[PDB]
Formats: C-alpha cells, sequence, structure tokens
C-alpha cells in the first residue's frame, strides 16, 4: 500500500527532526548552523507528507467512517509538527 | 534511557571492497519486529527505510539501488548493520543511523574511502633485440596523485616517464602509467614502486626480463 509508505516516512522524519533539535545545543556552533537549516528541510517535508496523505486517504479504500477517522489523526499530527518542531526551531535560531 | 552505540566512529574503507558499518541498540529478551524502525541515510540520501519488518525499496535512492543491504540476521542481536557493495569514492561522508525500538536515537559515522595503488599491471616488450632495448611499463589506478620510482637490483635507481590520466573503468581516480626505456639483460630484476602525494605506504611490483 502507498499510504503505509507515507506513514513510515512521516514517522521517521518526525522522530529524526525532534532528535536533531535536542542534540543541536551539544554540537559545535559551526557544525550546528547548517543542522538548523536541515531541520527546516525536514519541517517542510513533514507538511508535504500530510498534504499528500490527504490525497491518498480518499483515493484509497474505505468509507466516510474511515475518512473522518484518518483525517482527525492527521489534524492531531499537524498540531504535533507545529508544537514539537517549528516552534522550538524558532527558539533556537534566535539564540546566537 | 535509549542510546545507540557505535562500535567505531571512523571507518577507513579500501576502494572496491564491501563496507559494513554498525549501529547497536538495546534488545531485551526478544526483538519486537513490529515496533523496530531502522533508518540509514548519507548526505540526504535514503539508504535504508526499515519499518514493521519490511524494507521500503521504492523510497531508496537510485545510486543505492542494489548496493545497500540491512543484515536482518544481526537485528535480533541488537545490531543494525549496513552493508554496501563495491565501495567507490563517492561513498565517503557522514552516515546517520536512526533506531526506534521503544525509545529512539540517532548517531553519526564518518566513512573515509582509501584508494591505494594496490593493483599493479606490468608488461615487458622488446624494442630492439640487437641492443637489448626493452621498455618496461607499469600501470596502476588510485585516487591521490602518484608517481612511479623505478629501481633495479644492479643498476639501482634508474629513470622513467610517469603520466596522470582519468580512469576508463571507474571514477575520477587516476590511472598512472610509467614507462622505462633502457637496455637490459636477461633475468635482470627491475622494480616499479608507486608512491602517491599523500601519506599511505608505497606498493612495489617486480619485473623479470624473459
Amino acid at each position: 500500500n502507498l499510504l503505509t509508505s507515507y506513514e513510515g516516512s512521516f514517522k521517521i522524519q518526525l522522530i529524526l527532526a525532534k532528535l536533531e533539535l535536542a542534540k543541536a545545543p551539544s554540537q559545535p556552533l559551526s557544525q550546528r548552523n547548517e543542522e538548523l537549516k536541515r531541520v527546516e528541510q525536514r519541517q517542510d517535508r513533514l507538511f508535504d507528507l500530510l498534504d499528500q496523505m490527504d490525497v491518498e486517504v480518499n483515493n484509497s479504500i474505505g468509507d466516510a467512517s474511515e475518512r473522518a477517522t484518518y483525517k482527525a489523526k492527521l489534524r492531531e499530527w499537524k498540531k504535533t509538527i507545529q508544537s514539537d518542531i517549528k516552534r522550538p526551531l524558532q527558539s533556537l535560531v534566535d539564540s546566537g | 534511557a535509549f542510546t545507540v552505540t557505535v562500535p567505531k566512529d571512523l571507518y577507513v574503507v579500501e576502494y572496491g571492497s564491501n563496507m559494513t558499518i554498525e549501529c547497536k541498540f538495546p534488545v531485551e529478551k526478544q526483538l519486537d519486529l513490529a515496533a523496530l524502525i531502522v533508518y540509514w541515510e548519507m548526505e540526504d540520501k535514503n539508504i535504508i527505510q526499515f519499518v514493521h519488518g519490511e524494507e521500503d525499496l521504492k523510497v531508496q535512492h537510485s545510486s543505492y539501488r542494489q548496493r545497500a543491504r540491512l543484515l536482518k540476521d544481526q537485528l535480533s542481536l541488537g545490531n543494525a548493520a549496513l552493508q554496501i557493495t563495491d565501495v567507490k569514492l563517492q561513498d565517503a561522508g557522514v552516515y546517520r543511523c536512526m533506531i526506534s525500538y521503544g525509545g529512539a536515537d540517532y548517531k553519526r559515522i564518518t566513512v573515509k574511502v582509501n584508494a591505494p595503488y594496490n593493483k599493479i599491471n606490468q608488461r615487458i616488450l622488446v624494442v630492439d633485440p640487437v641492443t637489448s632495448e626493452h621498455e618496461l611499463t607499469c600501470q596502476a589506478e588510485g585516487y591521490p596523485k602518484a608517481e612511479v620510482i623505478w629501481t633495479s637490483s644492479d643498476h639501482q635507481v634508474l629513470s622513467g616517464k610517469t603520466t596522470t590520466t582519468n580512469s576508463k573503468r571507474e571514477e575520477k581516480l587516476f590511472n598512472v602509467t610509467s614507462t622505462l626505456r633502457i637496455n637490459t639483460t636477461t633475468n635482470e630484476i627491475f622494480y616499479c614502486t608507486f608512491r602517491r602525494l599523500d601519506e599511505p605506504e608505497n606498493h612495489t611490483a617486480e619485473l623479470v626480463i624473459p
């Protein structure tokens, strides 16, 4: 299934981005200045993943009982991205 | 806590060999394959995406089509091992392993690719049998620019022409060809020694006149 490939990719990128924000302060300033941009790439990738999963959700099997259920999961994940990634990222670009 | 252990941060890999970099994670009692997620990437290139016990080959980069492998027999031993076949110069860099088994953590490994002048091809052709003028030729392939030192058992150090070219079989590494044109005798032993500009130890081939 295509949607499972999307679920795996999204979960991996989310965990990796959170860990890169956690390990950034314990890293050389020179080495970290690019990692902060890499997190921005991962951040944009997560939004593209959710927006594309929306297409595959309706194009895949199921009904409205599944449609609303999956999109509610996607809304919770969307707020997860903004709370755990983007907001903490801007609190690191300000330092320095 | 969940930490990923790396047996060695620096891997120096010879050119043309296979590379097996390891990242270890704690396994208790058994391997919950459903909850294990392994991810390998180099310089923003998807190498391995292992979720729910199934590899994701469709997301894999084209350059890593059938070169990378995840040794699944080692997964039960708490060791996710990445194997790459036919190591080239472009494989040098920082590899990132992310492991999610309960907890989650990622680690970095720096890979340096060595391309020594190990394979030395030789030929001895006769130019003028009257004056016993022979041409000795030594050709080797490696990346750091190299020069050839021609030595003999009797005449000791002689002199030869060394050239730098681009390779035809593989990457931008150079194919160094040196020719010594001298008048020699039967069973006189000659040596060609490849010494690059960089640090690695030299390699020498032996030529015997027929």
